[PDB]
């Protein structure tokens, strides 16, 4: 199963945020720890990204713009899979030095946010999501946010995203076999609405930082505040598998 | 772009 071996062999590992545990949990410090790992888990993916088959087929302004539009569902994504790996979804595995239980999830004031991505945890277990399913489900996500209008190459993009569609067919490759499909198309749906939120909270403090004493990176104040903003205004939008 | 040079 070539394209299984490919994204098992380039699956990123973890990832510490570089969080100060023996300080108090502040909001500052919270989101400050959850900015310098949104910038660190972008190095990731970015190379992840590259080494993804077809995907240097793109044009390379593509590229990047699927990159800057898709990080948030990819990182959350994610981090709800190693939660449901590593704590059974009681709390988020956001790092392994920054682990969200309830407190850090109220202090953080995204605690309507944290619960979404709990229950997209618990789903994983909830639907006994095996890990080849997770990996081209994540891969596919990728290519689930794009410009109205379109990219430069739009066409290369469509029969890679097919392509990609026909992979997690596969990897569940006829009653199961389409109602997992129909299973699956929900719960990848369902990333979209919580990174959305994500992306009007973050750029909501992007914008109020310097009031509350939060440090975003450099390239993440780019993409915040160029790229999201994309997305909250409608020139950007999610492709849903349902509407 | 800091990302459009990092990416290249
Ligand atoms: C993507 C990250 C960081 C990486 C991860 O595992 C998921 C997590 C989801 C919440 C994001 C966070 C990056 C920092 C953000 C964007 C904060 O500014 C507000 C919401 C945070």
């Amino acid at each position: 199963p070539i394209f299984l071996n490919v994204l098992e062999a380039i699956e990123p590992g973890v990832v510490c945020a570089g969080h100060d545990n023996n300080q108090p949990d502040s909001f500052a410090a919270l989101l400050s720890s959850l900015n310098e790992l949104g910038e660190r888990q972008l190095v990731h993916v970015v190379k992840w990204a590259k080494a993804l088959p077809g995907f240097r087929n793109l044009h390379v302004d593509d590229q990047m713009a699927v990159i800057q539009y898709s990080w948030m569902g990819l990182m959350v994504f994610a981090m709800g899979w190693r939660s449901f790996t590593n704590v059974n979804s009681a709390m988020l595995y956001f790092a392994p030095d920054l682990v969200f239980n309830e407190y850090r999830m109220h202090k953080s004031r995204m605690y309507s946010q944290c619960v979404r991505m709990r229950h997209l945890s618990q789903e994983f277990g909830w639907l006994q999501i095996t890990p080849q399913e997770f990996l081209c489900m994540k891969a596919l996500l990728l290519f689930s946010i794009i410009p109205v209008d379109g990219l430069k190459n739009q066409k290369f993009f469509d029969e890679l995203r097919m392509n990609y569609i026909k992979e997690l067919d596969r990897i569940i490759a006829p009653t199961s076999c389409s109602r997992r499909f129909y299973q699956l198309t929900k719960l990848l749906d369902s990333v979209q609405p919580i990174a959305r939120e994500l992306h009007q909270f973050t750029f909501d403090l992007l914008i109020k930082s310097h009031m509350v004493s939060v440090d975003f990176p450099e390239m993440m104040a780019e993409i915040i505040s160029v790229q999201v903003p994309k997305i909250l205004s409608g020139k950007v939008k999610p492709i849903y598998f349902h509407t | 772009s800091s990302f459009r040079d990092w990416y290249t």
